[PDB]
RNA sequence: CCAUGAUAAGGAUUAUAAAUUGAAAGUGUUAAUAUCAUAAUCAAAAUUUAUUAUUUAUAUUAAAUAUGUAUGUGUAGAUAAAAUAAGA
């Protein structure tokens, strides 16, 4: 899932202090 | 002559107008495909 | 205290890696809790390392989940982050334990082991009745009445 | 067999923090706990709260929750060499790294007057020994 | 290689505690679902063309990566050398401690290009001020990047030139074979 | 799609400032600039790659040139053994 | 652990219906782990 | 550093034919002209009594070839190990200048041969009884001494 | 005060009975032959003076041999000329005293030669002891350095003129009272190639390292067996057992007899507040230097055996490449060669024997030639220092003709403090400084980097760096140290020689992987090798990922980049020597630690203070 | 003086899910050595002769003669070992 991977990696790059558990869940669900 | 219009100005195969890291990666991929 | 011989020093990572044998030994942890309580201060880092050790020891028997399913890009980094965070909390607890042991020694007129520093009254490592005549790490010669750190009475 | 005057890694540092880094092992017994209880009882009966205030200040300074490490932050590990077991090299590297990582240089621990610690009383006046000073 | 806890039972690896709480949790869940149904019912009731056109202020930067070397040079529009070529051997990275294989690597090219640009900026300012052309408080110099070689150091060089984008602005990125 | 300078800057007394006009005898590099916002993919990925995100924590205890030196030594050993 | 196993077995013998919770919690499951025997080689 | 000349070694064996000796001597003279310090060692010669005349003949051949090629050199002390007999030829290079071809005399060669023969005989007849294990190696060495093949 | 009491005890007009060398029993043993030891030679294996004294005693008959060693009290506790640095820091002083004790043990227990150790002025102590002992021949080595050449000349003049010394004033006396016409023999034994054997004269010597290497190619080296034979025959000479130490003195139950001498300590020499001189850093190196002569010989043999020859040149290269400063295969023999414990002739003989034994390999000759080249480079620096004379130690080097591009030597005490404490931004320079300050030794590349960074990199005076390296490095040879400092500070610009390379070039060349920097500063272990040697370039995210917070640990570089005055503030630029710094909180009273004007701040005995030193102290107090 | 056997080093892989407290260590060969079935001149009491896994600082020789020399900041290179009632 290109969109989910892009969202997770954008979260990782932009917000190092806080991780997006929502984005991680979306990625693993779409996978 | 390396200034203004140069000897290789007409012999430049690939020109891309403007990050440039993506451009460089794409050009390297095209060269890899060619070779 | 009763132990006054020469001692070697070990990295805190080694004692942290030692699980419910020395570092997480319940009797030793209860002694540390009593030391904090009798001084009337909270035991937050001790309780944090206690719950961490309980959770680790409860599931140490279980096999790890399949690493193929876990994403090396994110899951492995998250696991490393959590492990480092737990290790840092345990480091803080270890440092607090050593600091408060030194402080209680100084208050109770307890002479520590050789080359042990008690801030406030030794500041350079108390050494007494050692195998080497000279003070280690300082090369200062030592008298036979080694050092009276505290006042005589009581 | 050979005799070496080399200062080993077991050298203690008596100027970095109240407790010397790479501290010597300490044995805290119940006799020490009982003596501490007796001393605290005598001190609180006499009314001298200065030592308790100093202990509270030390605890407030050195008992704060570490911060969440950003992803990618991990302690360095020793490479897996093919030259058998470099046990001594691994031990030296680990000891050197932990000696360098002094408690004063612990960046994860929030220490100093700048940080706010919403769990402990800031000054001895807030403690219950000054109950008469906070009335009506 | 073998299992460490093979002699421990599966029901013991790990042992599930708190069995007595499951019945209470199930009954509480039933009651919560019942009251949720009740409140739901209550609510329900209620030269030309594509060829680039250059400018006299733009500096031509050449990045030539080799099999075991890399070079970064710059020239003004007139055709004068702003600064001499910076090579891996000139910087000392080719000397060793990494092997001949590491010569002309991505990181090597990146650091060589970064050093060359850092040394270029004051030299470029001095060259501009020689003819009474101040750079200004905000340094935004336009450069045309020309990359040659098709090697690992090329990626490092382009990353280095992409860095410090506040001072350097890339106008055209061209490749020469 | 001088005196006044030190009065004004009390921290700068213990440091030194390079001249922007001309290159100094000791070159010092400026901090690099990274992309706060990425237009698309393969940009944040490259930034993570260049930030050391995917770099092994293992510390280099031996140089990579040791293998090359050993290979050259073995070649010369075979040569003089011939 | 041995005491817990003995008490669990006694409870199961006394009240038969207590067998299910203890068995599901793995209190009657014996582990065959045993310390290494004596050997002059080691 | 200034380039040091390689310390070349030319192997020899007891039983080399005079053609091979001549060729090796020519090569030795060539390397001496090039300035390399050369080493001549006889590897397989049996007993030290038979390995010395061949070494002397090799020295004579090297001397003749050096005289022909104008490669002046000085021969060092001849040292006989148990397995080999070796010597070093130093050409005129650097600190020590040598303008003439110098070789040990037959008197010196005979003295060296007698000394080395005595050393080898004393070693085989004395050291071997003690330098090995007693229960089996010593008994085997005594058997070798009885057979006369302990050499 | 210790110097004053030593003078009042020994250099007294009456010379009381306690501080009097006992007379011999046999009339023949009344006279003897004396030898003077110094910091340039503390060996008994290849001492030309010792061999000559043994031969003289043998020729005279049963003449006993006596040894005297007077320490230069000034060199241990007097401040440096520029910046008030210490001379012979306690790390060096302990090594010097241990080497002296090893030499005394070697002479008194193996050779049965009584060595008398004295403290104070050599030019005062030596002639008076000559007069009192009635020595006929005084054998000593030729010192040719400032504060050593002059004292040697004074010593030989006073020996020739038979002069007694009393030290209430600076007063000399004839030999009419002593309450034979002695001769002093000064011998040259410092250089590997003995003087009068050089293929070209020193005066007409062309200034060039490669030229001297080509000269040493033709030049010969004296053997050591000739002097070893004399040393061995020295044992057959009769000795005065009354001057030898007793079992109780050896065990340390009682102090040595007052006429013999007492080895001084740090406090006696003048080192005050030792707690401020304890460096609490990680010692990454795993090799030490056991002081002594037998220890030096064992170290040489071990370095030859364990394959240490590859440190000179890698196998099958024939071309010099980057060194491995983090390795333990290097020959750490510079202290033993500078202090005279190991003789260059003995080391050369060991190298020659090893090369001959392993000559079957086709590359040992190149490594031997490299080692001989380095020894000849040391000798060349000695010769160049002799040629320069006193001009070597002046400002802008000995040759002002090469200093056209040099600035006016701006001097900043805080910059010098940070440089000498290693608080810069270059990991290579920081690691080299840490190694030098902890171990007392650092590699040639590290020394080059430090001296170039202080002189040309920062614009500070080169004498400050030279004197700091003198204070730290246990292998401090005046000529070699100052000549190398001048050469790598772009003061002596002789062509046809090694190029002066940037600190960045050295970091990229000899430490490209960064093993050395990550080992001596293990807090930087997480930084990738692309970003090491420039960690200030890292952004906030990258530095948080790699666990290196600038300003907190590993502060910003001394040389800020272009700008850096608008994007940085006092929050980022953290001070290290302010009123509320850890550096002030030391010395158990509070003066500072190790650095600028440290002798003034800590030293107990200070002689001839300077206006610059007083002004610097006042500025430090104000700031 | 019997050359012939053992040993050293030393590995293999099926057990789904429910139930059960259960249903869970296996060796060629290459090596060295040796006291056995095989080929006569010489080891076991008169032992110096150098043969890997040892007790480090409150109290230290009484029953077969039962150890006086290595304190030195525990500081190298190499070598061996294990996932076994423990807690990577
Ligand atoms: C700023 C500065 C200051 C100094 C020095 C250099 C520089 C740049 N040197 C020279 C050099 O730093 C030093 O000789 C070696 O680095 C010592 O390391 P090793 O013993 O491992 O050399 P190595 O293993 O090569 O030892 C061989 C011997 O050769 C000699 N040698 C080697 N390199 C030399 C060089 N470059 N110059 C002179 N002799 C050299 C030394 O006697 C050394 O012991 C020096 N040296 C010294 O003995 N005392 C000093 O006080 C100084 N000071």
């Amino acid at each position: 899932c290109q969109s989910e991977t892009m969202a997770l990696r954008l979260c990782m790059a932009k917000a190092g202090k806080e991780t997006c558990e929502r984005e991680s869940r979306a990625l693993d669900s779409c996978l | 002559a390396h200034g203004g219009i140069s000897h290789f100005y007409g012999r430049t195969p690939m020109v891309e107008e403007v990050p440039i890291t993506l451009v460089d990666r794409r050009i390297m991929h095209y060269v890899h495909h060619s070779r | 205290n009763t132990f006054l011989t020469s001692s070697v020093a070990t990295p805190p990572i080694s004692v942290i890696r030692t699980g419910p044998k020395w570092w997480a030994h319940p009797e030793r942890m209860v002694r540390q809790k009593l030391m904090y309580f009798t001084l009337g201060v909270d035991q937050l880092p001790l309780r944090r390392t206690a719950v961490i050790q309980r959770d680790l020891q409860r599931f140490h028997m279980c096999k790890p989940p399949p690493r193929v399913g876990d994403s090396t890009g994110y899951k492995r980094s998250r696991a490393a982050q959590l492990n480092t965070w737990y290790r840092r909390i345990q480091y803080q607890e270890y440092h607090m334990q050593h600091l408060f042991t030194r402080h209680v020694w100084g208050l109770l007129r307890v002479y520590p082991g050789n080359t042990t520093k008690i801030q406030g009254k030794a500041d350079d490592g108390y050494v007494g009745y050692d195998s080497v005549p000279f003070h280690r790490y300082n090369r200062a010669p030592l008298p036979f009445p080694a050092r009276e750190l505290y006042e005589r009475r009581k | 067999n050979k005799m070496r005057s080399k200062p080993s890694d077991n050298v203690a540092w008596y100027d970095k923090g109240p407790v010397e880094w790479l501290p010597r092992p300490v044995r805290l017994t119940y006799d020490h706990l009982d003596q501490l209880q007796q001393w605290t009882m005598r001190a609180t009966l006499d009314g001298r709260t200065e030592e308790f205030n100093r202990i509270r200040d030390l605890h407030r300074e050195w008992s704060q929750h570490p911060l969440m490490p950003v992803l990618g932050d991990v302690e360095p590990k020793f490479p897996l060499n093919l030259f058998k077991q470099n046990h001594r090299a691994k031990k030296r590297f680990l000891v050197r790294w932990h000696k360098a990582n002094t408690p004063a240089n612990w960046l994860w621990m929030p220490r100093g007057p700048t940080v706010v610690t919403p769990l402990h009383r800031t000054n001895p006046t807030q403690y219950p020994e000054n109950w008469k000073q906070m009335v009506q | 290689f073998p299992d460490k806890y093979r002699r421990v039972p599966m029901l013991l690896k790990p042992q599930q505690g708190g069995q007595q709480y499951f019945n209470h949790f199930l009954i509480r869940s039933t009651n919560d679902r019942l009251t949720q149904q009740d409140v739901d019912n209550a609510s329900g009731q209620a030269m030309w063309g594509e060829m680039p056109r250059y400018t006299s202020d733009m500096v031509f930067l050449y990045l030539v990566s080799r099999r075991r070397n890399t070079y970064a040079v710059a020239y003004t529009y007139e055709g004068k050398r702003i600064l001499n070529t910076y090579t891996a051997g000139n910087r000392g990275l080719k000397g060793g401690d990494r092997g001949f294989r590491s010569e002309g690597s991505t990181d090597n090219g990146h650091q060589v290009t970064s050093m060359y640009l850092n040394d270029l900026l004051p030299k470029l300012r001095e060259m501009r001020a020689s003819e009474g052309r101040p750079m200004g408080r905000g340094e935004k110099v336009e450069l045309v990047v020309r990359v040659m070689g098709f090697y690992n150091g090329r990626q490092g060089a382009v990353r280095a030139v992409q860095d410090r984008a506040n001072e350097f602005h890339v106008r055209y990125f061209e490749d020469i074979t | 799609v001088r005196h006044l300078y030190r009065q004004t800057n009390p921290h700068m007394d213990e440091y030194l400032a390079s001249s922007n006009s001309r290159v100094d005898t000791l070159p010092v590099e400026r901090p690099l600039s990274h992309a706060v916002t990425f237009n698309s993919d393969a940009e944040a990925e490259d930034q993570l790659k260049w930030e050391g995100f995917y770099a092994e924590p293992y510390v280099d205890q031996a140089p990579t040139s040791d293998i090359d030196d050993m290979a050259h030594t073995f070649m010369l050993t075979n040569r003089w053994h011939r | 652990f041995a005491l817990r196993m003995a008490v669990a077995n006694a409870l199961v013998k006394l009240i038969p219906l207590t067998r299910i919770p203890l068995k599901k919690s793995g209190l009657l499951s014996v582990d065959r782990r045993r310390e290494r025997g004596q050997f002059p080689g080691y | 550093r200034p380039p040091t000349k390689e310390g070349i070694e030319v192997p020899f064996r007891g039983g080399t034919h005079p053609h091979a000796v001549r060729f090796k001597s020519i090569g030795i003279a060539k390397h001496l002209l090039l300035g390399h310090v050369v080493r001549i060692n006889l590897t397989d010669f049996g007993t030290v009594r038979e390995g010395f005349p061949v070494f002397g003949s090799i020295l004579d051949e090297v001397a003749r070839q050096a005289l022909q090629l104008h490669a002046y050199h000085t021969a060092g002390v001849v040292r006989a190990n148990y397995n080999e007999v070796y010597c070093y030829l130093y050409p005129s290079t650097g600190r020590s200048p040598k303008s003439t071809v110098l070789h040990p005399t037959q008197e010196q060669l005979a003295t060296v041969r007698d000394r080395c023969l005595l050393e080898r005989e004393r070693e085989v007849y004395f050291d071997g009884l003690y330098d090995k294990k007693t229960p089996r190696e010593r008994l085997t060495y005594m058997r070798k001494l009885q057979d006369g093949t302990a050499w | 005060n210790y110097l004053s009491e030593q003078d009042a005890l020994y250099l007294s007009p009456t010379t009381p009975e306690e501080a009097r060398v006992p007379s011999a029993l046999c009339p023949q043993l009344s006279a003897c032959v004396m030898v003077v030891f110094a910091a340039n030679d503390m060996r008994v294996h290849d001492n030309y003076a010792l061999a000559l004294a043994a031969t003289r005693a043998e020729a005279a008959g049963g003449l006993p041999v006596i040894a005297v060693t007077v320490v230069d009290y000034r060199m241990f506790a007097q401040p440096s000329a520029v910046g008030g640095f210490f001379r012979q820091s306690p790390m060096r002083a302990r090594f010097f005293l241990e080497t002296l004790a090893a030499l005394r043990y070697k002479l008194e227990r193996e050779l049965r030669i009584p060595l008398l150790v004295r403290c104070g002025r050599p030019e005062d102590h030596i002639p008076r002891l000559v007069v009192e002992c009635g020595a006929i021949d005084v054998f000593l080595t030729t010192q040719y350095a400032p504060h050593e050449k002059e004292v040697h000349n004074d010593i030989v003049e006073a020996i020739n003129q038979r002069r007694w010394v009393s030290r209430d004033p600076t007063a000399g006396y004839k030999a009419i009272e002593h309450d034979a016409a002695p001769v002093a023999h000064s011998v040259w034994q410092t250089t590997l190639v003995h003087i009068d054997d050089l293929p070209v004269p020193v005066a007409s010597m062309v200034e060039g390292e490669r030229w001297y290497h080509d000269d040493v190619t033709t030049a010969n080296i004296r053997p050591t067996a000739a002097f070893d034979r004399c040393i061995n025959r020295l044992s057959d000479l009769p000795a005065r057992g009354d001057l030898l130490p007793t079992t109780g003195e050896l065990s340390g139950l009682e102090p040595p007899p007052l006429y013999r001498g007492r080895a001084p300590t740090l406090v006696e020499l003048g080192y005050g507040s030792p707690e401020a001189f304890i460096e609490e850093e990680v010692i990454a190196t795993q090799s030490s230097h056991p002081p002594g002569e037998d220890a030096a010989i064992e170290r040489v043999l071990d370095w030859l055996m364990d394959g240490g020859m590859t440190s000179m040149l890698r196998y099958g290269r024939d071309r010099r490449t980057n060194t491995k400063m983090y390795s333990q295969r290097l020959s750490r023999l510079s202290p033993y060669l500078s202090c005279g414990a190991l003789s260059p002739r003995r080391f050369y003989e060991e190298l020659r024997r090893f090369t001959s034994e392993h000559l079957r390999d086709n590359f040992v000759q190149q490594q031997y030639r490299e080692a001989l080249l380095r020894l000849s480079r040391r000798d060349y620096w000695h010769w160049m220092g002799l040629r320069y004379g006193p001009l070597l130690f002046y400002e802008y080097g000995p040759r002002p003709e090469h200093t056209d591009d040099i600035a006016d030597w701006r001097h900043d005490p805080k910059i010098v403090q940070k440089w000498c404490a290693g608080l810069t931004g270059i990991p290579f320079a920081d690691a080299a400084m840490r190694e030098l300050t902890l171990t007392g030794f650092v590699a040639d590349e590290g020394r080059q980097g430090l001296i170039w960074l202080l002189s040309r990199g920062y614009g500070q005076d080169w004498r400050l760096g030279a004197e700091w390296l003198e204070r730290c490095s246990i292998d401090y040879d005046p000529f070699v140290c100052y000549g190398n400092c001048a050469y790598y500070s772009e003061l002596v610009r002789d062509d046809f020689g090694e190029t002066v390379r940037n600190i960045h070039w050295l970091a990229h060349h000899h430490d490209q992987t960064g093993i050395y920097v990550k080992k001596w500063l293990p807090q930087l272990s997480k930084i990738p090798p692309v970003y090491i040697h420039r960690p200030h370039v890292l952004t906030e995210r990258m530095q948080a990922m790699h666990g290196v917070q600038l300003g907190k640990n590993y502060p910003y570089p001394l040389k800020l980049w272009d700008g850096a005055q608008y994007t940085l503030s006092s929050e980022h630029l953290t001070t290290y020597f302010s009123e509320g710094s850890q550096w002030h909180r030391k010395a158990k009273n509070g003066a500072g630690g190790s650095g600028y004007a440290e002798a003034l701040r800590h030293g107990t005995v200070i002689l001839e203070p300077h206006q610059l030193q007083s002004s610097a102290f006042g500025e430090l107090e104000h700031g």
